[PDB]
């Protein structure tokens, strides 16, 4: 039968509509938030890095700077030059890129032999040049800085301090995104933390920040026929659930739990102190909306069956209630449904082999994220909370720069919404298009990004304006939201997962200890390539590598058993420090003031271990590197793809004959258009082989030695390819 | 039946060039995606057409009614025929060389 969702991703004009007025209060003065481009002042400090390329071949000094900062140089100069549409301007760059490589033929023979290889197999040979600690030393700036004597822009400044790290940042939206997406390949070591005098830097959340804002605002417009939209009929509950007070099993909070003679549960749940009756009527048409669409959404979660909706005097409630005993009246709406006893195990409970866990774990990803393709947020999944946790945090202010301290972590996923039967109590939805708008959800949690970027350093006396390029993401803000929520759902897998590990290892074998945490481990990084696969299509087999790259499985699992544990704080405070070293093993300690709770651990109420010192980070670092790992894995994937196609057209209107041009430019569109294409995604390359078969066609006159090595290795792949195909 | 490693191939293809989302995949695109499976036909014009347009329950066969059409003798053939760079002159250890880094591995049967 028909299997699609109902839902259309496009992109608007804007998402600063409507928005709170850019403008920051303080001691009474109200300051104006302004944006500062990223674009315009990119370009600015491309063009200024050119004028000092030009100072450099004037100056006479090739040989006084290290070989692999002119091979950088020119091979980045290289990969401009192609990127550049016009040819009146890449002639302007291949000018300042010759006595580069005229210095480097003749002085460096070597360099030039390595550099050529790299020309001749891709048209941006700066991107796989960087795929290593390459990327940390930034040739660009250090250029700009060394012959560019005059001082930058209040903007150019603003852009070099956010964007220091690398100077990939300044690249033109396809190299940096072709760089982005290559960067997690296998032959590629960088990983986003350099190592200063002594000091460790990290900037993983600055590849994704510097790639959202490269983004055109999303939008997504739901069907008519999408839960949000169509017009529902009231709620036929023409049958009365009989209450019995000895079919009663359990009562989960609010909710009460009876037998039935099928061995399954008819739950009625019952209306909580500040609730109207539309709520519990939404719970009862989401169930339906899940039900009769699960085999056209392929949703795997075992589905509530919706009873009835109606009324009950509260009389009757607290008389058919005792053993365990947040409602209000004397009138109470309810909802009452049937559903396994799966649906009330929480996913953490210790009482699941981790066989059933890792499928009850893949079972509630695969729906939290084919219902975000349907259009249906779950904001409340767990209570993670004004102070509501922000998994995405440094994307959203201009304060942080790591992630929060996790408060009672346990008990965040404590009542958590995904059970051994999959996603469930679904009714507190938010459809998708509420994070891209400013509704009530986004103004209140996200109220500094959606007004914007101010800080004293970015305050200017002078204009009487903050400006600052935070505030640009005021045009943008939803396209954060949504890789927010993403990294969101997988943190609350991860809180889940960790609470299961911490009421399992608990008395108990150190090794099956330790094992149980890297099975969990692995259950957390193959959900986070689940996700990805979800979202892009990507086979989760090359997601999970890609995803392997960034996020060290190992280091997670250690820091993970290490803090979700409370056998830390039977530690003192400096042997401690000796066991930090074996969880970190470059990266610094977990630096702490706090006083250890016997017994807890780190504990702000001392009764419940928390993730992080009072006011530090969390202490889960490659998790934080494993969100955005997933994070940007996504939405990298997703400016790649538009990239391709951006350049798909390119090759089929010269190909056509709508574009007239040479054949040696016919040949770099289809050769640029083999760099866009997915890592380790052969078919990409099979089909642009079939435009280089046909340019050749085309021009049967051109001579291609620069492209028959490269597009020979993609003939090559795919003829072996189906000869391994022939397994019988 | 196809098999897991082909279903992955036309699942990523069909997930790409869907440029908007969900299954609404439309005739003028399938051109495309077939292209780059290694198809290149004339005529398709049926097989769900689901509203004029198709998911991936229908993609998926329409695949194998053009799969158990290739007389791949012609298809596994050819393969071979690109790195007998010289001509008829077939391969050699370089054989197992190719089928050691394209899509697979484990103990080739060198013949
Ligand atoms: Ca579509
Ligand atoms: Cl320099
Ligand atoms: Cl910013």
């Amino acid at each position: 039968v028909k299997q699609y969702y109902f839902a259309r991703r496009g992109e608007t004009s804007t998402h600063d509509t409507s928005l709170p007025p850019p403008v920051k209060v303080l001691s009474g003065r109200s300051i104006p938030l302004k944006e500062i481009p990223f674009e315009a002042t990119r370009n600015e400090l491309v063009q200024i890095y050119l004028t000092s390329i030009d100072k450099l071949i004037k100056s006479n000094k090739l040989n006084s700077i290290p070989s692999q900062q002119i091979a950088s140089h020119y091979l980045f100069l290289r990969s401009l030059a192609n990127s550049e549409t016009d040819g009146i301007k890449k002639n302007q760059i291949l000018s300042l890129a010759k006595p580069l490589g005229t210095y480097l033929a003749s002085k460096e023979p070597h360099v030039w032999k390595m550099i050529n290889e790299l020309i001749e197999k891709s048209e941006y040979p700066i991107i796989h040049y960087l795929k290593n600690n390459r990327a940390h030393s930034n040739f660009m700036l250090a250029l700009i800085h060394e012959y560019h004597k005059e001082p930058l822009t209040k903007n150019q400044s603003a852009f070099v301090q956010k964007f220091r790290d690398s100077s990939v940042f300044l690249f033109p939206n396809p190299i940096y995104t072709a760089w982005l997406a290559h960067s997690y390949d296998e032959d590629s070591s960088f990983n986003p933390m350099f190592r200063e005098r002594l000091s460790t830097n990290f900037y993983h959340s600055t590849l994704t920040d510097n790639l959202l804002l490269r983004t055109e605002p999303k939008e997504v417009t739901l069907s008519s026929e999408h839960h949000y939209k169509k017009e529902k009929g009231p709620i036929d509950s023409s049958f009365r659930y009989q209450m019995s007070s000895d079919r009663l099993l359990r009562i989960q909070g609010r909710t009460l739990l009876f037998s039935t003679p099928q061995n399954d549960v008819v739950a009625v749940k019952v209306q909580k102190k500040g609730e109207p009756k539309s709520t519990l009527e939404e719970e009862f048409e989401m169930a339906d909306y899940l039900l009769k669409h699960q085999r056209r959404l392929d949703v795997h979660s075992k589905l509530p069956q919706p009873l009835g909706q109606y009324s009950v005097k509260k009389s009757e409630i607290l008389e058919i209630s005792r053993g365990s005993l947040i409602d209000d009246s004397k009138d109470l709406e309810v909802y009452v449904y049937k559903a396994p006893q799966s649906y009330f195990t929480y996913l953490h409970d210790k009482n699941q082999d981790l066989e059933d866990l890792t499928a009850s774990v893949k079972t509630n990803v695969h729906d939290l994220f084919v219902l975000l393709r349907e259009g249906i947020v779950f904001p409340q999944l767990a209570d993670i909370f004004k102070g509501r946790y922000q998994a995405l945090v440094q994307l959203l202010n201009v304060l942080q720069f790591q992630l929060g301290r996790i408060d009672k972590w346990q008990k965040a996923v404590e009542y958590v919404n995904l059970r051994s039967s999959g996603l469930a109590d679904l009714g507190d939805s938010l459809p998708i298009t509420s994070l891209f708008t400013s509704s009530d959800f986004t103004k209140h949690y996200f109220s500094e990004l959606l007004t914007g970027g101010y800080h004293p350093t970015f305050f200017d006396k002078s204009s009487g304006t903050a400006n600052s390029l935070f505030t640009g993401k005021r045009r943008l803000f939803g396209n954060y939201l949504y890789l927010n929520t993403i990294a969101e759902y997988l943190l609350v897998i991860q809180l889940t997962l960790g609470s299961y590990g911490d009421k399992v290892t608990r008395d108990m074998d150190k090794p099956k200890k330790e094992a149980v945490w890297r099975e969990l481990a692995n259950v957390m990084f193959t959900s986070c390539a689940e996700a990805i696969h979800i979202m892009t299509g990507i086979p989760q087999s090359r997601a999970l590598t890609l995803l392997k790259q960034r996020a060290n499985i190992e280091k997670h699992f250690r820091q993970t058993q290490f803090w979700m544990t409370p056998d830390y704080s039977k530690l003192d405070e400096d042997t401690l420090q000796m066991e930090q070293y074996s969880i970190y093993s470059g990266e610094p300690e977990y630096e702490f003031t706090d006083k250890l709770v016997s017994g807890v651990g780190l504990s702000v109420d001392g009764v419940h271990q928390d993730l992080g010192g009072y006011n530090r980070e969390s202490p889960l670092r490659e998790l934080e590197k494993l969100l955005y790992a997933t994070v940007t894995l996504i939405e990298g994937t997703m400016q790649l793809d538009k990239e391709f196609f951006k350049q798909l057209e390119q090759v089929e209107k010269i190909l056509s004959g709508e574009i007239k041009t040479d054949a040696n430019s016919c040949f770099e569109a289809v050769a640029q258009l083999l760099d866009l294409a997915r890592p380790g995604c052969h078919f990409q390359k099979r089909l642009v082989l079939s435009y280089y078969e046909e340019a050749k066609l085309k021009y049967p006159s051109a001579p291609t030695d620069a492209y028959d090595s490269r597009f020979q290795v993609v003939a090559r792949t795919n003829a072996a390819i189906t000869i391994q195909r022939f397994w019988r | 039946q196809l098999t897991e490693e082909q279903i992955a191939e036309f699942k990523e293809a069909f997930s790409l060039f869907d440029k908007d989302g969900d299954g609404t995949i439309t005739t003028k695109e399938l051109g495309t995606v077939m292209r780059s499976l290694g198809q290149n036909p004339t005529e398709a014009e049926l097989q769900d057409m689901i509203n004029e347009v198709d998911a991936d329950g229908n993609g998926t066969i329409d695949f194998p009614e053009f799969l158990t059409m290739m007389a791949r003798k012609m298809k596994d053939t050819d393969s071979e025929e690109e790195i007998r760079e010289a001509f008829r002159v077939f391969d050699k250890d370089g054989n197992g060389y190719i089928s050691a880094a394209e899509l697979r591995h484990v103990m080739t049967n060198l013949g």
